[PDB]
DNA sequence: CTAATAAACTAAAAACTATTATTAT
DNA sequence: TAATAATAGTTTTTAGTTTATTGGG
C-alpha cells in the first residue's frame, strides 16, 4: 500500500503526493500458536489473566476495577488512561 | 567544568530547542 | 445427561470468571442445575483448591455449613468432565473443624 | 562505574535572602525556592535515579542529630518525590515567605564549620555508590564569620578537610547592592566580577530540562574473530536509542496500590488447568497445519554463534546510501578479555582511512539468532573550539538490505523541466536557508505527556504548554516569498488546476 | 533471662520507619541467636514459648515490603533453622503455627521479590 | 466487500554489580 | 581446618505479539 497525501509549503503551495515504503524490514504475518497435545487445537486451550490485590490477601481485582500509573519521582503516582 | 552539565556531572551542558533561523 | 443428578453451587471467588462461566454452562448442558450454597439441596459447591472451612463461612455470610454441600474442588468436576461420568470427592474434601 | 550521585543545598536563614532592593524583583529566599523546585522537577524527569537533600541552618530551631543549634535539616538524602515539591512549594510566595517565618526560625548566628561538619554527616550517612559531590550554596554575604578570625580559620580547615576527602563544593551568587565581593573570603577555601548581580549559572538551572541520558553502558561483550582463531575484544555501544514513553504501572482501583499480573491457561473441554508442557506451536498451512514445539522453533532460529567474521572489503562510494534498515550502531575497542585489541583497532582505522574502504562483517548480536551482514564504516574524533570531542572515534554500523526488503516500486519515469524555473526555486531555497543542528528538535508530545504529569502530580492550574518546533511559522516564509509561489503556479501548474482534487 | 526484655525491645523497634532500626533489629537477633544457641537443659524450654511469641510478632507486624522487615525475615529463617536442628523433635506443638507462618510468608506480599 | 500498521503491548535477554558457597589443613 | 573463585539481581533494550485503526471491492 501506498500513502496518497499532499506536500506542504508554506500555505499557498501544495502538492499531491503518493508516499511509498521503498525498504522495509519484512516480518513473516504467521505466528505460532498454541494447541493441546492431545486436542491439538486452540479450542481446548483457554489462556487467561489474572488480576488479584496481592496486599489484601490475593483479593481479586475486577478487570474494570483497574488503574495504570507512572512512577514520578521516589514513587508512583496513581492516573487513568482515559 | 564549562561545557558540561551544572545538573549532570559527566555529561554535557545542553543549549535549549531553537528550532529554526532563516538567513 | 449424566450430571442431571447434581444441585450444586459455584462461587466465583477463587475461579476464574471465565472458567466458572465454562462450569456454569457445563453443568446446565448435562442436566445438573445450579442451586444457592446457602439455600438447601446443593450437592456440591465449587471452591478453589486452597479454600478453609471458616474462610468459606465468611465469605458466603454462612454461621455453618449449607447440609448435604461437600467443599469440593474444581479438579474432581473437570475430572468427571474429560472422562464424561462422575469421580468421588476422595482427595478434593476439605477438612472442617467442629 | 560512578554510581549514585548525591547534591545538597544550604541557604542562610537571615532577613537579607527575604528582602530585595526592588519589591518588584523576587527575594533571594523565593527565588532560591522556586529554582531548587524547578531543578528538582527537571532531575525527577531526567536522572530520578540519585539521592538529594534539603537543609537549613541560622534559624530559631534545629533539626539534627548532633543538635547543633540553629541547624534545621528539612529532608534527608533521599531519591526525590513530588511529596517534597509539594512541601518545599507551599513556602514559596509572599504568603510562603509569611508562614514559614511563623512556622520556622529564621536569623540567627551559627559556624559554618558546624554546618560542614552535619553536612558531611549525612552524606556519610548514605550506604550507596556514590558518584560525585554537589553541595550548593546560596548566600548574599561574602564575610558571614568574619567577626570571629578563628571562626574563618576552622571554617577554612574544615573546607581543607572536606577536599581532603574527596569532596567537592560550589558557590552560588546572590544578588548584593554593595556587591557580593568573591575572593573577600572564597577562591581560597572553595574550589572575576564582585558581582552585585546573582545571575552566574542560575539561569542555566531555571530553563525546563527534560530527558533521560541514559548512563554509560556496554550495550554487549562482543568477541570478535577475523577467520577462526584471532580473537579480539569489541565493545558495542550505540550514540542515540529511541525515547520512549515510561511504561504504565498498573494498579488497584481504590487503594491503587500496583496489583501483581496473573497469568494461566486452563482447559476448556475439561476445564482444569493446563499445563505449560502441553502448549505446541501451532501453524495452518494448506489443508494440514503443522504441529511444533517452541524449544525447537528458537532452534531453527538458531544458527551461529555470536561474534563478528570479516567478509571482506568495499569502497565507502559502492555502498548506496539510502540504504537503512535500523538506527546505526557504534563500536569502540576493548582491551578487557584480549590484550592488544586496540593496537589493532588503531592499525586497521588508519590503513581503512588511507583507502577510504567499509568492512563487511557477518553479525550476530545474542545467541540463537539469526546472523546478519553489516559494514563497517570508521569514524574519526572531532574536536570542538575547547578541543572537547563532538565525533567520537571509532566506526559506525551500517545495515543492509536484503533482496526481499527491498519493496517493488511502481514504474515513474524521467520528467524534465524548465530550468528556468530550476533557478527560480534556487532563488527560493537560498532565501530560506539556514544551518542544521541537532539540539534544537525534541519530541514535544512526549514533553507534553510529562507537563500533563506534573500538572497531575502536584496539582498545577494550567496543564504546562508544550512549545512545539515541529510547525512551521508559514507566514514568516509566505513573507519571504510572496510573489514567487503563485509565479512557480503559472510556470509551472496549467492556471486552471488546482493542487486539489 | 534477658531474652524477655530484648523481645519487648524488638516488638517496640518497629514503630517508626528509620531501617537503623532494622539494623538494631539484626543484631539483637544475634544476640538472641547465640545466647539461645547454647543452653544447658533449661533455657531451651523459655526460648520456645519466646519462638513462638516472636513469630507471633513478626507474622501480625513485620507483614510489610521494608527491606528493613525483609533482612529481619531471611536471618530469623536461618536462625529457627540451627534451632530446630539443635533442638530436634520437641517443638511438635509449634510445627503446625510454624507451617501457616511459612505458608504466609510464601503467600506474602514478598512473593513480588 | 475486506490491510498494512503505528502504536501499544508484553516478553526476553544482556550488563553490572553482587555478595555468597568453596576449597586448603 | 577457614580461602577464593563462581556467582545470582536489578535496569534496559528489543523482539514478539496484539489491536484498533483505515479503504479496499
Amino acid at each position: 500500500i501506498h500513502w496518497p497525501c499532499r506536500l506542504t509549503i508554506g500555505s499557498n503551495l501544495s502538492i499531491r503526493i503518493a508516499a511509498y515504503k521503498s525498504i522495509l524490514q519484512e516480518r513473516v504475518k504467521k505466528t505460532w500458536t498454541v494447541v493441546d497435545a492431545k486436542t491439538l487445537k486452540k479450542e481446548d486451550i483457554q489462556k487467561e489473566t489474572v488480576y488479584c490485590l496481592n496486599d489484601d490477601d490475593e483479593t481479586e481485582v475486577l478487570k474494570e476495577d483497574i488503574i495504570q500509573g507512572f512512577r514520578y519521582g521516589s514513587d508512583i503516582v496513581p492516573f487513568s488512561k482515559v | 567544568c564549562p561545557g558540561e552539565s551544572l545538573i549532570n556531572p559527566g555529561f554535557k551542558s545542553k543549549k535549549p530547542a531553537g528550532g529554526v533561523d532563516f538567513d | 445427561e449424566w450430571l442431571s443428578s447434581l444441585r450444586a453451587h459455584v462461587v466465583r471467588t477463587g475461579i476464574g470468571r471465565a472458567r466458572a462461566e465454562l462450569f456454569e454452562k457445563q453443568i446446565v448442558q448435562h442436566g445438573g442445575q445450579l442451586c444457592p450454597a446457602q439455600g438447601p439441596g446443593v450437592t456440591h459447591i465449587v471452591v478453589d483448591e486452597g479454600m478453609d472451612y471458616e474462610r468459606a463461612l465468611r465469605l458466603l455470610r454462612l454461621p455453618q455449613l449449607p447440609p448435604g454441600a461437600q467443599l469440593v474442588k474444581s479438579a474432581w468436576l473437570s475430572l468427571c468432565l474429560q472422562e464424561r461420568r462422575l469421580v468421588d470427592v476422595a482427595g478434593f474434601s476439605i477438612f472442617i473443624p467442629s | 562505574y560512578s554510581g549514585r550521585d548525591s547534591l545538597i543545598f544550604l541557604v542562610d536563614a537571615s532577613k537579607a535572602m527575604f528582602e530585595s532592593q526592588s519589591e518588584d524583583e523576587l527575594t533571594p529566599f523565593d527565588m532560591s525556592i522556586q529554582c531548587i523546585q524547578s531543578v528538582y522537577i527537571s532531575k525527577i524527569i531526567s536522572s530520578d535515579r540519585d539521592l538529594l537533600a534539603v537543609v537549613f541552618y541560622g534559624t530559631e530551631k534545629d533539626k539534627n542529630s548532633v543538635n547543633f543549634k540553629n541547624i534545621y535539616v528539612l529532608q534527608e538524602l533521599d531519591n526525590p518525590g513530588a511529596k517534597r515539591i509539594l512541601e518545599l512549594d507551599q513556602f514559596k510566595g509572599q504568603q510562603g515567605q509569611k508562614r514559614f517565618q511563623d512556622m520556622m526560625g529564621h536569623g540567627s548566628d551559627y559556624s559554618l564549620s558546624e554546618v560542614l561538619w552535619v553536612c558531611a554527616n549525612l552524606f556519610s550517612d548514605v550506604q550507596f555508590k556514590m558518584s560525585h559531590k554537589r553541595i550548593m550554596l546560596f548566600t548574599n554575604e561574602d564575610n558571614p564569620h568574619g567577626n570571629d578570625s578563628a571562626k574563618a580559620s576552622r571554617a577554612r580547615t574544615k573546607a581543607g578537610d572536606l577536599r581532603d576527602t574527596g569532596i567537592f563544593l560550589d558557590l552560588m551568587h546572590l544578588k548584593k547592592p554593595g556587591g557580593f565581593d568573591i575572593s573577600l573570603f572564597y577562591r581560597d577555601i572553595i574550589s572575576l566580577r564582585v558581582h552585585f548581580e546573582e545571575s552566574s549559572k542560575l539561569e542555566d538551572l531555571l530553563r525546563k530540562v527534560r530527558a533521560k541520558e541514559t548512563r554509560k553502558r556496554a550495550l554487549s561483550r562482543l568477541k570478535l574473530k577475523l577467520n577462526k582463531d584471532i580473537v579480539i575484544s569489541v565493545g558495542i555501544y550505540n550514540l542515540v536509542q529511541k525515547a520512549l514513553k515510561p511504561p504504565p504501572i498498573k494498579l488497584y482501583r481504590e487503594t491503587n496500590e500496583p496489583v501483581k499480573t496473573k497469568t494461566r491457561t486452563f482447559n476448556t473441554s475439561t476445564g482444569g488447568l493446563l499445563l505449560p508442557s502441553d502448549t505446541k506451536r501451532s501453524q495452518i498451512y494448506g489443508s494440514r497445519q503443522i504441529i511444533l514445539e517452541k524449544e525447537e522453533t528458537e532452534e531453527l532460529k538458531r544458527f551461529d554463534d555470536p561474534g563478528l567474521m570479516l567478509m571482506g572489503f568495499k569502497p565507502l562510494v559502492l555502498l548506496k546510501k539510502h540504504h537503512y534498515l535500523r538506527p546505526s550502531l557504534f563500536v569502540y575497542p576493548e582491551e578487557s578479555l584480549v590484550i592488544g585489541s586496540s593496537t589493532l583497532f588503531s592499525a586497521l582505522l588508519i590503513k581503512c582511512l588511507e583507502k577510504e574502504v567499509a568492512a563487511l562483517c557477518r553479525y550476530t548480536p545474542r545467541r540463537n539468532i539469526p546472523p546478519y551482514f553489516v559494514a563497517l564504516v570508521p569514524q574519526e574524533e572531532e574536536l570542538d573550539d575547547q578541543k572537547i570531542q563532538v565525533t567520537p572515534p571509532g566506526f559506525q554500523l551500517v545495515f543492509l538490505p536484503f533482496a526481499d526488503d527491498k519493496r517493488k516500486m511502481p514504474f515513474t519515469e524521467k520528467i524534465m523541466a524548465t530550468p528556468e524555473q530550476v533557478g527560480k526555486m534556487k532563488a527560493i531555497v537560498e532565501k530560506l536557508r539556514f544551518t542544521y543542528r541537532s539540539d534544537s528538535f525534541e519530541n514535544p508530545v512526549l514533553q507534553q505527556h510529562f507537563r500533563n504529569l506534573e500538572a497531575l502530580a502536584l496539582d498545577l492550574m494550567e496543564p504546562e504548554q508544550a512549545v512545539d518546533l515541529t510547525l512551521p511559522k508559514v507566514e514568516a516564509m509566505n513573507k519571504r516569498l510572496g510573489s514567487l509561489v503563485d509565479e512557480f503556479k503559472e510556470l509551472v501548474y496549467p492556471p486552471d488546476y488546482n493542487p486539489e482534487g | 533471662c534477658s531474652l524477655l526484655r530484648l523481645q519487648e525491645t524488638l516488638s517496640a523497634a518497629d514503630r517508626c520507619g528509620a531501617a537503623l532500626a532494622g539494623h538494631q533489629l539484626i543484631r539483637g537477633l544475634g544476640q538472641e541467636c547465640v545466647l539461645s544457641s547454647s543452653p544447658a537443659v533449661l533455657a531451651l524450654q523459655t526460648s520456645l514459648v519466646f519462638s513462638r511469641d516472636f513469630g507471633l510478632l513478626v507474622f501480625v507486624r513485620k507483614s510489610l515490603n521494608s527491606i528493613e522487615f525483609r533482612e529481619c525475615r531471611e536471618e530469623i529463617l536461618k536462625f529457627l533453622c540451627i534451632f530446630l536442628e539443635k533442638m530436634g523433635q520437641k517443638i511438635a506443638p509449634y510445627s503446625v503455627e510454624i507451617k501457616n507462618t511459612c505458608t504466609s510468608v510464601y503467600t506474602k506480599d514478598r512473593a513480588a521479590k
